[PDB]
């Protein structure tokens, strides 16, 4: 969606948004097999475990 | 030039006089409507005298000796 | 406001003595550097005086600075706008070259206003710039020793110590210029040694 | 809703107070997009009122930043809901947490200089997806006064007007709810009566030569400022006691 | 020239959505030059169906409420975004949704027009809450292509202003997502051959096979002027 | 942590991705950080904060014309500003900053009427401010004179 | 340079000198090559250092003085002496909005300097 | 007007009288109902000049046709408005 | 009614005629400067980056003030006194203000900067023609080194040029570079790895050997490969850049224990409060030091890659010291806040 | 579907090898879409004569030095790789160099052959320093398309190889260099359409202008397989 410049972060010392881009691709990560899941409808009891 | 007007500085010198004889060449074409020497080429005025600046066509004692010479055809005329 | 080139040239002699900014070893700034760009003053020539090697009102331009630099002229009499003799205004000679433009500066240039800018212009540039940029500080203060990077003789201007009991040379100067000179006996090193210092050698 | 949050989202979006929040909870009797009905449980309802709280949510009103402030329904019809629960979402909220923009997939990577100094490159589907779409609702007021010269007239009837611009106009001289409108477009036509305007010989051959004397006025109307466009969604009058309404008042 | 022709070989259908097409076989790096340029034209040149204007009775803007509806007009808007439809002769149709009563409002309550075919019908548009509530709009469909917002469409032609004609943006882009995959076709003598693999996902509206030979179609159009014009 | 749910989506540890160009189709040389970041889009928008202007309203005391895009305004020419134009060469760039484009009220007028006429001509005349400079000096009651040539 | 632009004088000249008043350099200057070729009483004269602050309110143009700081007390020492300002500086001549004497405006300013000369 | 330079000195009693246009008397302004310039007052158009171009106060003289013609009823010149500035 | 015939004629008004650019505040002249506008689509004024440096302009909301030379004196002297390509030199310094940043360095030095092997190590090719061929191709990388020859033109002691024609070992990278180097300069020039600090230096040379013209046309030069190479890169900045220096607590418990000795010295008696100050200041400053050089150490270099047989050691291509060596943005000091120790902080008052 | 068809506008021929070609007007997003299709298969399918394999007496591999010759036998290769030949009937030719005595070893020296074309006659090779010395080898051209280095000649031709035939790469493609921009094309009424410039240049085998109408055809050769 963005594209964001790589030079504005080790000059500004703010390193939270790397961290935040890390975890917001893991969070997203695991919406996206909740999302693979949920389009193939599988068992309550196989969403519940994982 | 187009881009770059160093080439007319180098013609004349002083920036400052490079832009009063631009000045007054492109006064004469945009009030007296003189004819320019290169091809206009869909050029402004501004333009224009820094090219005949450059090729060396324009100079201050250039203008002045033309000035005087239109100027004593016009004595002649009204005398 | 009022500094303006004024005259071309004022025909002055006169001039301020150049020499190399070579303070804490490695040379701070360079004499080419330093008169790259300035009116030469008084026919300077080599060592051996019997042929002049550099004219007089001439543009010290980077070809004639480099061939300072193989001759290793240390010191050279510049025209500058001090000693300039034009009155209500300063010659384009005693100024030198417009840094801006890369060529000798044009008769009609407002000089001060140009030189007040660019004194002004680093101070307001760098309160902001340093401050919202840097959180800590990182200054290094151990200034205990003086190790020499290029082997030499000592050359002490302007010292007076006494010789303590342990064998050592003790300095009790206030202004005390530690140099190293080379072979050929160039200045090539400086070293402000301070007072109570205990000198190896 | 923020993807990597921290958690004091849910706080704040709840203590702000521009959520809704159920003081008494129970079953949700009537959900609309203007306002929810909550039928409260026994335990909590007392038995002196009739135990039905009604919340009327605040639809789409100007900001001081002329900014959005449009409160929507966070629950479904015949919802169960405890004490402290979110009945409405304000503007920049989701399900109870506080939003206040919008996730995106990032990467981190130069391109042809259009990211040059923090200088940023968006995807269409951004724009596409409406995401970061915003709309403003900003207040403007035209006032009747009273001069030495006279009263000021809220007419439709404008010297020197287009029919193009007085189409958008109703019967008062107020423009009609729900129309889209653009700079220059008259919102509200008024006119200042000029007493004696000693028009000058080009004027006066002016005059003469349409017409259009159009009686001893101005146009002050309030039009929309230039470049602004957008589409009206409420009008108000507020008038002196004594003088006569107008017919869209 | 030793000219070395692909030819569509096979058409996995996941879904009405979800298309892989494998390709072969292919010349040593026509596997990217075809990949890319076919996206390009996939992503930003296909041409669909879209809801351009919608009118309610009893509507006069889209920021109000309607009594009987849990959702404000806009959310509707929104959801009739996500509309996917199909019109077959016409490039312009007008359908009607008449509905009332306690329901969720879904596309089937659209009077099925007869060149035109609703691809949900379940679709979700509307959600009524209260029995006497009815809901009554004219849902304007056009064919175009890419993406045309409403706030281009505000400041172009605008002939007529009927105060109660609400602009929604139109998808007209059939393609939602779209990758190429280059892997090895082990050929006969060649092991530089390959194959190219292109994923599409859409919705509704454009065949995924359809789709590929309009794209290259377009491509092939315009080489036509490059071959031809010196 | 981040690692570790990053391998339950099957997601790499590093965070970073193997990305193609759109428009080459090409891979780019090394692995690039890809996620979410949550992004807010500003009250400062373009769209307000744009303003231009050619001739306009001018103040009440000083005829210089007024400042800020609600009273449609012109970029205030500061002393900073001017300074510039001082170092430079540019006299009449400054003058016509003093004279035609702000107080000088007859220069105004006679510029425009030449700059539709083409003639791009300046014919300067006298700042209204210093007009009341004198004023509020003389009320002051010091005699200040303009002396002649 | 414009810090050490004034200098203060022993003895008279031919000009109004006599015990310490601070003159320009320039004109001290001009004074004394007329003086050397003509003869007259010879001065004595010292450089002063000025910094910055009073070196700026000691030009001897009060518009300039005025414009920097201490404006009320610049005019009435303006006032009493009855100083004329002849409008040599840059600041002076932007005030009343006319050409710079500088750059561009330096060609035209030395055309007017030499019409004073005459007509 | 194109001066050569510009002189400042202490002014005379009389000097101050030269500049004036008459003394003003009275504080007041102008008229609450007309609002126009009162008698001798601090915005009086008998001193300062007329409110409007080429137009006296009491009205009998208009347009660019009358000019300097100070009006005998209420003592106004007609000339233009810019002179307030000036007077 | 914006009249479409309009737009034409306000296109051939704004044709060859300057505009002044102005940012607050205007600290220097280069605060203002003149440019040829060009007529854009959207409500934002778009800046050349080159001359970022002079307005010390960065796009995070900044605003410039517009203004138009109306008399044909004043658009002369835009155009010849204040036009950005005049106005290349500082007022100040003889510095050079005008130079690619950022991206267009970025792109620079990864086109030239060097990498073991790689794609057709010691291959021999014809010219920087076959080179770029050869890495659009797909059968050379951008830091290969590579037997090239390049054909360098050397001024005389006139104004002619002289020809030589050499094979010098460079990658592949800094040959493709050669093609926008201006004939004149020496290919020492392109062959070290170039920063922004070496490109404003190869501006400066080109400028005083050959002249305006043909610096300006290589200065657009230099942007333009600069920004279309670092998008063919693909520089990144993860979580793992970086790199802390596995020593670090061993260096910080041994300062932590000595600071700890002279305090508990310092109720004994040998020290003030402004010996103690400056003997806690000394040995923090030196272990600061320390750890920023053992992750330097461990992250400049510390890449340990097989060279065709065997391991070598050679730079690391780690993003952030990439960054860092190539004088992009951050320094290493600020780097030393983000993977080492980030030290003493000084108060207020400037006390530390 | 409002096509909207480019046509070739301008084509400065600088020179026989370089040649900038504008193009509009382009749809948005079009100027990448054709400009890089095309630069691909410029590069890596224009097909196209090179030199493949060089056969010199007295030379058994090409890290040797030849007496009386400046350069090394991978030097003399490289010059090699830069000779410009057409072959008219046959896919492949074997070409003789026979020269001696001292001069600049030029293309001509090479026995002409009816069919073969050498396109640059003056092209230099060899330098001979002692008049002595003398100079044969038997120069293989092969008809081929794109860039097959020796390194990808030996990973997938394992069959004869004996020692003393020297590899050189192969540059069939006639084109030497490609690139193209995407410049704004202000056009009636769109700002958001394109011009495309692709600035070319081959070696003077093949023109530039013939060399894109065969790219251009090649691409559409390729899409007879999805019907239209
Ligand atoms: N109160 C301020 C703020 C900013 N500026 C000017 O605007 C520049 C840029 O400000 P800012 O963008 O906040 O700083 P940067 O150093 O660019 O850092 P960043 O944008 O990454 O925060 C400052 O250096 C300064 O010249 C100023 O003059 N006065
Ligand atoms: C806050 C502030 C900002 N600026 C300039 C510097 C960068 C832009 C944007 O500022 P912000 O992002 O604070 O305005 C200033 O010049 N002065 C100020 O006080
Ligand atoms: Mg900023
Ligand atoms: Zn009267």
């Amino acid at each position: 969606d963005i594209v964001l410049n790589p030079l504005g972060v080790p000059s500004r010392m703010n390193i939270g948004q790397i961290l935040e881009t890390h975890l917001g691709m893991a969070a997203k990560g695991i919406g996206d097999k909740i999302n693979a899941m949920l389009k193939q409808q599988q068992e309550v009891a196989k969403l519940r475990e994982f | 030039a187009r881009v770059t007007v160093q080439d007319a500085v180098e013609k004349i010198g002083n920036r400052f006089d490079l832009v009063l004889v631009a000045a007054r060449r492109a006064r004469q074409m945009q009030v007296g409507g003189k004819d320019p020497l290169v091809p206009e080429e869909n050029d402004k005025t501004t333009v224009i005298a820094l090219r005949e600046i450059e090729e060396g066509l324009i100079n201050n004692q250039i203008l002045d000796v033309r000035e005087r010479q239109e100027q004593q055809e016009q004595e002649a005329a009204e005398l | 406001q009022d500094l303006v080139v004024t005259e071309d040239d004022c025909g002055t002699h006169e001039g301020i003595m150049m020499t190399p900014v070579i303070e804490g070893g490695d040379v701070k700034e360079p004499l080419r550097d330093r008169v790259l760009g300035r009116v030469t003053a008084e026919d300077v020539l080599k060592p051996g005086t019997a042929d002049i090697l550099v004219p007089r009102n001439t543009l010290l331009h980077e070809q004639w600075c480099d061939l300072l630099e193989e001759n290793s002229v240390d010191a050279v009499k510049v025209r500058s706008v001090v000693s300039c003799d034009t009155d209500f205004g300063v010659c384009a000679h005693c100024y030198g070259r417009d840094l801006a433009r890369g060529h000798i500066i044009n008769k009609g240039e407002a000089i001060g206003v140009i030189a007040a800018q660019s004194i002004g212009e680093p101070g307001t540039q760098l309160t902001m710039r340093t401050f919202h940029i840097g959180g800590a500080a990182s200054r290094a203060a151990a200034e205990s020793s003086i190790q020499v990077k290029n082997k030499g003789s000592i050359k002490l201007s302007n010292v007076k110590s006494v010789v303590n009991s342990s064998g050592k040379l003790v300095i009790t100067s206030r202004n005390t210029e530690l140099k190293l000179i080379d072979e050929f006996g160039r200045t090539k090193e400086s070293y402000k040694v301070p007072y109570g210092a205990v000198l190896a050698k | 809703k923020p993807l990597v949050g921290t958690g004091m989202e849910r706080a704040v979006a709840v203590d702000s107070g521009v959520t809704a929040v159920a003081k008494r909870g129970g079953v949700v009797q009537y959900v609309d997009a203007s306002r929810i009905v909550i039928k409260v449980n026994e335990d909590e309802m007392y038995p002196g009122e009739a135990g039905i709280d009604i919340y009327n949510l605040t639809k789409y009103t100007r900001s001081n930043q002329n900014t959005c402030i449009n409160q929507m329904p966070c629950v479904s019809l015949g919802e169960p809901v405890e004490r402290g629960d979110v009945l409405a979402d304000g503007p920049s909220t989701d399900l109870g947490e506080l939003a206040l923009g919008q996730n995106m997939r990032v990467a981190f990577m130069p391109w042809n200089g259009y990211n040059f100094e923090d200088s940023i490159l968006v995807s269409e589907r951004v724009v596409q997806e409406d995401r970061f779409t915003t709309i403003h609702i900003q207040e403007l007021a035209c006032v009747s006064r009273d001069t030495k010269l006279g009263p000021e007239e809220i007419t439709a009837d404008i010297p020197n007007v287009g029919e193009a611009a007085l189409s958008k106009l109703d019967e008062s001289g107020i423009v009609y709810i729900g129309a889209e409108v653009t700079g220059g477009d008259i919102l509200v036509g008024k006119v200042t009566p000029k007493g004696e305007t000693q028009l000058t010989p080009e004027e006066k051959l002016l005059r003469a030569i349409f017409g259009e004397k159009a009686s001893d006025v101005k146009d002050s109307s309030l039009r929309v400022p230039n470049g602004v466009s957008g589409t009206v969604i409420d009008v108000q009058v507020f008038t002196r006691d004594g003088v006569e309404k107008d017919k869209r008042a | 020239t030793e000219f070395l022709k692909p030819r569509l070989v096979d058409i996995e259908q996941v879904s009405s959505t979800h298309a892989k097409v494998t390709l072969e076989p292919l010349e040593r790096g026509f596997g990217h030059t075809l990949g890319n340029a076919l996206r390009r034209i996939l992503l930003s040149s296909m041409p669909g169906c879209a809801v351009t204007e919608v009118e309610i009775d009893g509507v006069l803007h889209e920021y109000s409420t309607k009594e009987g509806v849990q959702e404000d007009i806009l959310e509707i808007l929104l959801n009739l975004k996500g509309l996917a439809v199909r019109v077959q002769g016409k490039d312009e149709v007008i359908l009607t949704l008449n509905k009332s009563g306690i329901g969720p409002v879904t596309a089937a309550d659209i009077t099925h027009d007869g060149d035109v075919e609703i691809v949900k019908p379940q679709h979700v548009i509307c959600h009524l809450t209260d029995e006497n509530a009815s809901i009554s709009m004219r849902i304007k469909v056009q064919r175009g292509r890419g993406y045309v917002p409403a706030s281009t469409r505000i400041h172009s032609e605008e002939d007529e202003r009927p105060i109660g004609r609400l602009l929604v943006d139109a998808c007209y882009s059939p393609v939602e997502r779209i990758a190429y995959n280059v892997e090895a076709a082990r050929v006969e003598q060649r092991t530089d051959l390959d194959k190219l693999v292109i994923e599409m996902e859409t919705n509704g509206t454009i065949d995924p096979e359809e789709a590929i030979r309009r794209a290259a179609t377009i491509l092939a159009e315009q080489l036509e002027a490059f071959v031809d014009l010196r | 942590e981040i690692k570790e749910l990053l391998k339950l989506g099957d997601l790499p540890t590093s965070g970073q991705i193997r990305l193609y160009d759109g428009r080459t189709g090409e891979q780019f040389e090394r692995p690039v950080t890809v996620g979410y970041m949550y992004m807010l889009k500003l009250n400062h928008l373009v769209d307000d904060k744009m303003h231009a202007r050619s001739t306009g309203s001018y103040s009440l005391v000083t005829q210089q014309p007024l400042g800020g895009k609600a009273q449609f305004g012109g970029q205030r020419f500061g002393e900073m500003e001017v300074w510039a134009l001082e170092a430079y060469g540019a006299a009449y760039t400054l003058q016509e900053m003093l004279t035609v484009k702000s107080d000088d009220v007859n220069g105004r007028t006679k510029m425009y009427k030449n700059i539709v006429d083409g003639n791009h001509q300046m014919e300067p005349g006298m700042p209204e401010s210093f007009n009341v400079l004198l004023k509020e000096i003389r009320s002051l009651g010091i005699n200040i004179e303009l002396e002649d040539e | 340079r414009q810090m050490l632009r004034k200098a203060t004088i022993v003895n008279a000249g031919s000009s109004d000198f006599l015990e310490g008043e601070q003159v320009e350099y320039s004109r001290v200057k001009i004074a004394n090559r007329e003086l050397e070729a003509n003869g007259k009483v010879g001065a004595t004269y010292s450089r002063d250092l000025l910094g910055i602050t009073k070196a700026s309110l000691a030009t001897e143009s009060f518009i300039s003085a005025a414009s920097f700081q201490e404006t009320t007390r610049v005019l009435t020492e303006a006032a009493v002496a009855g100083k004329r300002d002849e409008l040599r500086g840059l600041k002076e001549n932007v005030i009343v909005g006319r050409l710079i004497p500088a750059g561009t405006g330096y060609a035209y300013h030395q055309d007017r300097m030499r019409r004073r000369a005459a007509g | 007007e194109e001066f050569d330079a510009i002189k400042i000195a202490l002014a005379s009693p009389d000097m101050i009288r030269s500049w004036s246009f008459g003394e003003v008397k009275k504080p007041e302004t102008i008229n609450y109902r007309t609002f126009k310039p009162e008698r001798d007052g601090l915005f009086c158009a008998r001193i300062f000049g007329p409110v409007k171009d080429y137009e006296c106060l009491c009205g009998k003289y208009k347009r660019l046709k009358h000019r300097g013609v100070i009006c005998e009823k209420c003592g106004v010149e007609v000339t233009q408005t810019k002179v307030r500035r000036e007077r | 009614r914006e009249e479409a015939v309009v737009w034409d004629i306000l296109d051939e008004v704004i044709r060859e005629h300057p505009v002044l650019l102005n940012r607050a505040p205007t600290l220097h002249r280069l605060g203002i400067q003149a440019f040829e506008p060009v007529l854009i689509e959207g409500k934002a004024i778009q800046l050349h980056p080159l001359v970022c440096a002079a307005y010390n302009a960065d796009f995070d909301g900044d605003q410039m003030a517009v203004h138009v030379p109306l008399t044909l004196e004043a658009q002369l002297e835009a155009r010849a006194l204040m036009m950005s390509t005049n106005n290349i030199l500082s007022p100040a310094n003889g510095e050079p203000i005008i130079v690619p940043s950022q991206d267009v360095v970025l792109g620079l030095y990864y086109m030239t900067r060097d990498c073991v092997n790689a794609k057709g190590e010691g291959m021999v090719l014809t010219g920087p023609k076959e080179a770029e061929r050869l890495y659009r191709s797909g059968l050379a990388s951008l830091h290969a080194r590579v037997k090239v020859r390049i054909t360098e033109y050397e001024k005389d002691a006139n104004g002619e040029l002289v020809a030589k024609t050499s094979l010098k070992d460079t990658t592949v990278g800094r040959a493709i570079l050669w093609m926008i180097v201006p004939k004149g300069l020496p290919y020492s020039i392109v062959n070290q790895a170039l920063g922004k600090k070496a490109i404003s230096k190869m501006l400066n040379t080109c400028y005083r050997i050959l002249g305006l013209k043909p610096t300006v046309i290589f200065a657009d030069q230099i942007m333009y490969t600069g920004f279309a190479y670092a998008a063919r890169s693909g520089a990144s900045v993860g979580i793992d850049d970086m790199v802390i220096p596995e020593k670090k607590h061993e260096i910080i418990s041994e300062a932590e224990a000595e600071v700890a000795e002279i305090q508990e010295q310092f109720q004994s008696g040998l020290v003030t409060a402004g010996e103690r100050y400056n003997k806690v200041i000394d040995i923090w400053a030196a272990a600061n030091d320390r750890v920023s050089k053992a992750m330097m150490d461990n992250l400049q270099t510390e890449t340990v890659i097989n060279r065709d047989g065997q391991e070598e050691k050679q730079v690391s291509f780690n993003s952030i010291y990439m960054m860092a060596d190539s004088g992009a943005r951050g320094s290493a000091a600020q780097i030393r806040q983000l993977a080492g120790m980030r030290g003493l902080m000084a108060k207020p008052d400037g006390s530390i």
